[PDB]
């Protein structure tokens, strides 16, 4: 079972940060709003953190996840790498 | 140099981004066929119990 | 400056490609999932 | 249907495209291999052009496609498919249009490393 909610988020964060407009005076808080609702997708059942080794169920679409510390799901894992560099380019570049 | 390279990358990552978005759309859909030929096949194996 | 951006660039674009992989090989195996329903279902019509 | 050979030949060459090694005597020789395939899958059965407008069977996975002002003429490949015959079948592909536009930009991108 792939994750929709994650998947979504990466795209309209990825789309808000790459297509950043100097010239809409509101795109900062924008970034600024939907970034931490990436943050909360990707998110460990357990710890709270940011997912480790992601495991999900393949029976349902629970949206619920946990690290293999706490089935593996690769697209999960892919997601959580894509946060990792998304967030390293936002502290690369000024926006 | 590496501005046209950059804003080279920038663009074919969000042509990716595009493509990544299609392929969600398409899963979905899958998942959505799945469900509905489990249910219309439960449904059908009801068919059995009548005999 | 611009060269770290591209560095960086580089390897969410090579994220990204893993991640449309993935995407495809699931898709696939749910073409498969649909196929083998497909033909139980046509099967049991036919029983 | 999606394109399905048409994705895999894109992560190919991107893949070998993105880790480019000029210290490696084997990489160039093996995407300009790679690279004619990828631009076939993308190519037009009427034309030989780069997928204008990409109209894709339905009708069956044989993975060939046509222009939208390419509907109604005769394919290129002879002995002809046998799957693509009815040209009342296919509709648009937002996947491959995607996909054209991968290949255009990643060329744009080819020309720039190699120069
Ligand atoms: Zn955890
Ligand atoms: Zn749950
Ligand atoms: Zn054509
Ligand atoms: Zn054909």
């Amino acid at each position: 079972m792939n994750p929709v909610n994650a998947t979504a988020l990466y795209i309209s964060a990825s789309r808000l940060v790459l297509n950043y407009d100097p010239g809409d005076p509101k795109a900062f808080t924008e970034i600024n709003r939907l970034l931490p609702y990436f943050r909360q997708s990707l998110s460990c059942c357990v710890c709270g953190h940011l997912l480790q080794d992601p495991i999900a169920p393949t029976n349902s679409t629970c949206q619920h996840y946990v690290c293999k510390t706490c089935e593996e799901n690769k697209q999960l894992s892919i997601l959580v790498n894509c946060y990792k560099k998304l967030c390293e380019y936002i502290t690369q570049t000024t926006l | 140099g590496a501005s046209s390279q950059a804003a080279c990358l920038k663009q074919i990552l969000l042509l990716q981004l595009d493509l990544i978005e299609q392929q969600q759309q398409q899963l979905q859909a899958k998942e959505k066929e799945i469900e509905e030929l489990k249910s219309e096949r439960d449904t059908l194996l009801a068919r059995i119990e009548r005999m």
